[PDB]
């Protein structure tokens, strides 16, 4: 009688401690190559801004008309999206960015600013709706015939929620000292901001800047974090896009930045710009930046593991 | 892969099988129970490395619109940094876990080797090629006896013994 | 003759590359999960700071009285603590209490300022100490008589010390440009600061804030590091808050915050805001954020190591 | 678990023991410089991981004051990865040392057993559950010389040969 | 018959899971310690920027006149190199060495930049080249007469490469409001700058500062990088220093800061500020800061792995 | 170290050798493809040691002009915890192989042996201290055979049996 073990024709090939190239009767894969080209939100709240850049979603440009109030789970930031349809950009705009994507979304409110001694219609036709319109949660704030003062104004806003509130103002920066005075009269001006956490203020900087939307002026926008029960004031003399409506935000949510399409007909919670990682697999060589929950990125394409014994044939 | 010098191709009935040839005629049959306690143990490496993590990360750079350079520099060093320790951390578990598997397999064979050898008292002599040597022609009852350990080792000893 | 090993009725479970849940004849823990709920300083010249805020040590609010020269080998800061008196904030404040933390404590040194044609002992009553008082360590400069003008002045230091010095002086903003003028007189107000490693230069920004112990104004607080040898200038015609004192760093410390009691009678390296780690294990679950020399963090609240062998009974 | 089907709750004497059965009577006795060999190595384990840095770590964070959250986010993104990577050395090293201290426990064992086996020349023959027949009813002198590493196997020989 | 196997009288000590201290027939170095004392070179295009400063390659100072093209597979600042004559600090300095450390170098290219209204060739003593001079990719935009004013101008450059552009500019800052009216005629100094990236806008600050080089002048010197296609504009008025050349990364390269001599008769791929690494071990124990391609960085002076089996001797 | 009660430090030929004592004279011979095999696996662990990465790494901080705290504190924080990390597997990695680099010598031994014992059927008897009886004195043709895995297992049989 004799005792022994199973073998066969064609192994597969592994890796020891010990020897490179080894075959054995069975190995399985270790690490993730496939990929579906698909973001797959299959019982997710989700929310493709498209044409909506996430900034925008606060100030309210016409492309983010639909989701001045949006709700999600997941948010999808494409490439196409702009925050801004009058020239301007966010200061710390990124960290801007990273709080909106978990924030599960935005709830708006009244912060009641009302206004006497000065205009507060101003518009533009970058900002088309069914005219000129402007960023739909901020004001443009002017002075009332054409030229004349900018009464140095107070305005505070308390916030009365549980929860920090998002607060977004502007600094208008005219092509020129000669526009800047034809809006908001002559001499600097001067914005100031003041919380518990937060001390700064402000001057506007008009100058020529190259044609974007073929106008050249610029918009700041900035913003802080009204914690509860704090108060923020305004301390301002022209030059100055008011916050109408602030933010608070509503829960819980992953941000992704992709091309690819929405599907809810298959789960993931790997994400990456061009598609889901779904896998069982501790690894994967797909995407480094991949977000989520995934397995980790290695540099290797493959690692085979062993299932089966060693093989020797014949 | 020594005394053993290869392996049974033809046995597709399990991992580990005997092999038998008396007069009574051949057979071949797997052992299910060391079969499975290998197979078990293989299973058992997969369910630890078959592995969800829990933890959520987010996005901390911006592929639309590049982040500014010295904080992206050092997030880019960061995260090569993390994926050469898991590219390692990779390679060497699989080449740790693959020695085991192989050792691990091996050693289920010299330990049923040894418990047949041990069942057959001196009844019987090692050859050198993990067969064993009957000196009293066993038929095949007596073969699924040898298999599915009953087998009497002392009632079909003196027989043996004289040849 | 029989040969076999122990065994016990009741063993306990481990894991292995190849099993979950075998049990062992003895299994040690690899994880801590034992806390001690206090600051354990035995041995340690510790400084907990209670009121005094860690930057406050350098300005000298009155909570600070009695820290603004102090030694150490653990600095303890508490949620009460404040930097301030006088509402106002620090500009690169955490980088500063990260320095401060690992000083060892400061060593003052006055800088020898001397004042012609200005006033020199600014007040106020959130500063409470005999009665309305200021920062002890800084020095709140006027115009001399309830309006009038400030001269366009220059001061410089030069640090003849073998150590880097922390230098800080404060800009302040009143008010209004009303309040402004009345204490330095009108016009746009300029200070600036230089060395060899440092090129900037400040402007005040009047309007109003939220009332914090009642004022409105705020005071801006900044800072550099004077290495040995070289100088710093200060260019400056109001709005400023000069300092009498430059710092210098005694050696070396650890700095934590936390929220629990001294205890001259234990031994501790692992510290975290609820308490020590004592330990000899490797690993532990109790805060990912613990500091000074401790056992790594882990997810896992436990993970038990085999110290006996496998176990089968009869 | 396998030839010698279980173990001896009642050898609270040491790890490894022996459990004789002659006429003259009975005994259990631990052999100490087995059980000491693996003492010693389970020793040699727990002083490699019962192990202190040297290195300090600071504070990059404030619970009090929290920092801007762009190096907020940056710093809990890297600390983050750094907890799953210690979670995941943690988790391996145990099991590794698990599985090795476990092996390394039979092994002492199966090296026990073949050495006893080697100073019985013909004189025995291996039962088949770890256990060894004399085919000489062998005293409790020669107990403690079987366990004292003595007996001699040459001089009793000849006798049990022939049963 | 006897079988056996090898020993020796004098073995070496390991360590292993088990034991401390056991001895091996042989065992093999696994961390580097030793290090070669000289910038290895061999095959690589190299540039020591001796006494130019990194930065200085973009601006020209004398120091990098011999620089303002170069191109490197291999650059290596030294620590007496400075980036300046004219005293004066980048903003955003550190990201700027960064980008040019893996530039491969840089290849010029005029902006054509012409001027009506004022002078033009400001120079300095600092800047010594025949005579007084100054920086030779920078022009020292003035009034065209020992006081005066300076027209409010624009000028745009747009990038017409594949490439991005890198622009810089300089802010003046005199040593008085005497000296700066005296440049560019007196009131407040805007310079504004905007591309589709970017938006910022600028002031002088005048005021004592040390001497350096015995002027208490700074330059204020800041950056952006124009993308393809897209265009940049100055808004200005005074105390500016027009870019006249821009400057395009050549390619790819890797940038160390040592102070060791170069040597072209050894290769190298890991380098550090006292030499490079030739090693092909796992680990080192040399430098922590490393840079290229290198072991890792481990704490212990030594790990012995065995290379033969246990020593047990007669 | 244990039955092997020692080595052979004469032994300058290979890594595992025969040492016989017949009447004939004496010999000490390496056994060159026991020495091979395992020579050929600590060969396998030095190349896969013995390792490359192709990752550049470059300079995030600044010795010429120290960058500002913040990021400079973050840097080394993180610096540092991977030096934490790789000091760890560094020292992991070097006591796990040398265990198996140990393990994996003896383990060719024992492997040797009971391949010589499998050639020599009942014509010998194992001693107690890993060295072979022979009950039939034998010459220096019969040991390269013993030694070349050739000599015959039934042909010296009988004559050893007796014995
Ligand atoms: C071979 O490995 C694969 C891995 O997916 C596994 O599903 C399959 O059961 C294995 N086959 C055998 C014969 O065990
Ligand atoms: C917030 O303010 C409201 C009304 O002033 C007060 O009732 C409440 O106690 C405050 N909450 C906290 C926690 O400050
Ligand atoms: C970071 O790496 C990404 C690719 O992984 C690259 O696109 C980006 O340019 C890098 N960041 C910086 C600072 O350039
Ligand atoms: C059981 O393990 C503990 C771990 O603390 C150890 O102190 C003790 O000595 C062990 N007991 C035995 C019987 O070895
Ligand atoms: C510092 O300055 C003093 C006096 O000017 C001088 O004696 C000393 O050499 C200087 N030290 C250094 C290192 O610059
Ligand atoms: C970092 O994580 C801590 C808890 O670990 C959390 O309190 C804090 O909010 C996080 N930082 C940011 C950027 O929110
Ligand atoms: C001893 O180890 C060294 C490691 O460099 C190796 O080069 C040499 O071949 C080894 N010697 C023997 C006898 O194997
Ligand atoms: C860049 O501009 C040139 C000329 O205006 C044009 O031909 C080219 O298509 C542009 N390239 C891109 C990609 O914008
Ligand atoms: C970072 O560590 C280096 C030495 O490794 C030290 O010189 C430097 O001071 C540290 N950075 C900071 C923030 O001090």
């Amino acid at each position: 009688i004799c005792l022994g073990h199973h073998a066969v024709s064609n192994g597969t090939k592994v890796n020891t401690l010990t020897e490179r190239g080894v075959e054995v009767v069975n190995a399985t894969e270790t690490v993730e190559r496939t990929n579906i080209p698909r973001i797959c939100s299959k019982g997710k709240r989700t929310v493709d801004l498209g044409q909506c850049g996430l900034l925008g979603t606060i100030t309210g440009p016409p492309q983010c008309d639909q989701f001045l109030e949006f709700s999600a789970d997941l948010i999808i930031e494409r490439r196409e999206g702009s925050d801004v349809c009058y020239p301007g950009k966010f200061v710390n705009e990124e960290a801007l960015r990273q709080i909106l994507r978990e924030s599960g979304g935005i709830d708006k409110e009244a912060m009641g600013f009302t206004y006497s001694g000065i205009r507060t219609n101003g518009a533009t036709s970058a900002c088309r709706r069914s005219g000129s319109s402007f960023y739909a949660e901020m004001k443009w704030l002017l002075s009332n015939t054409d030229n004349a003062a900018f009464p140095q104004m107070t305005k505070s806003y308390k916030n009365t929620r549980k929860s920090p509130a998002l607060i977004v103002w502007g600094i208008h920066h005219s092509v020129s000292t000669a526009e800047q005075t034809k809006l908001y009269g002559s001499g600097n001006k001067l914005v100031t901001v003041g919380s518990s956490n937060y001390q700064q203020s402000f001057v506007p900087s008009p100058g020529a800047r190259p044609q974007v939307n073929g106008l050249s002026g610029r918009i700041d926008f900035h913003w802080l974090m009204l914690n509860p029960n704090d108060t923020v004031t305004f301390s301002f003399n022209g030059a100055f896009i008011a916050p109408d409506r602030a933010s608070f935000l509503r829960g819980k949510s992953m941000g992704i930045q992709s091309g690819v399409q929405v599907d809810a007909n298959c789960e993931g919670d790997c994400y990456h710009s061009g598609g889901t990682i779904i896998s069982n697999l501790p690894f994967q060589n797909i995407d480094s930046r991949a977000v989520g929950k995934c397995p980790r990125y290695v540099k290797q394409r493959s690692l085979l593991l062993a299932t089966g014994m060693k093989n020797v044939p014949e | 892969a020594g005394f053993i010098e290869n392996g049974w191709e033809g046995l597709i009935d399990g991992w580990y099988g005997f092999r038998h040839q008396n007069a009574q005629g051949e057979g071949t049959a797997a052992d299910y129970k060391s079969t499975q306690s290998a197979i078990d143990q293989i299973t058992g490496k997969l369910n630890r490395l078959i592995e969800k993590t829990n933890q959520q990360f987010e996005l901390i750079d911006n592929e639309f619109n590049e982040v500014e350079k010295q904080i992206g520099n050092v997030i880019n060093w960061t995260r090569d940094s993390i994926t050469e320790v898991w590219s390692y951390n990779a390679e060497l578990l699989v080449a740790m876990e693959n020695q085991h598997t192989i050792d691990l397999a091996d050693s289920e064979m010299d330990k049923l080797y040894e418990r047949v050898k041990r069942q057959l008292r001196e009844n019987a002599e090692e050859d050198g090629t993990g067969c064993f040597e009957i000196f009293h022609k066993c038929d095949d009852d007596c073969m699924a006896s040898i298999r599915n350990n009953t087998y009497d080792h002392s009632k079909y000893r003196e027989e043996a013994m004289q040849n």
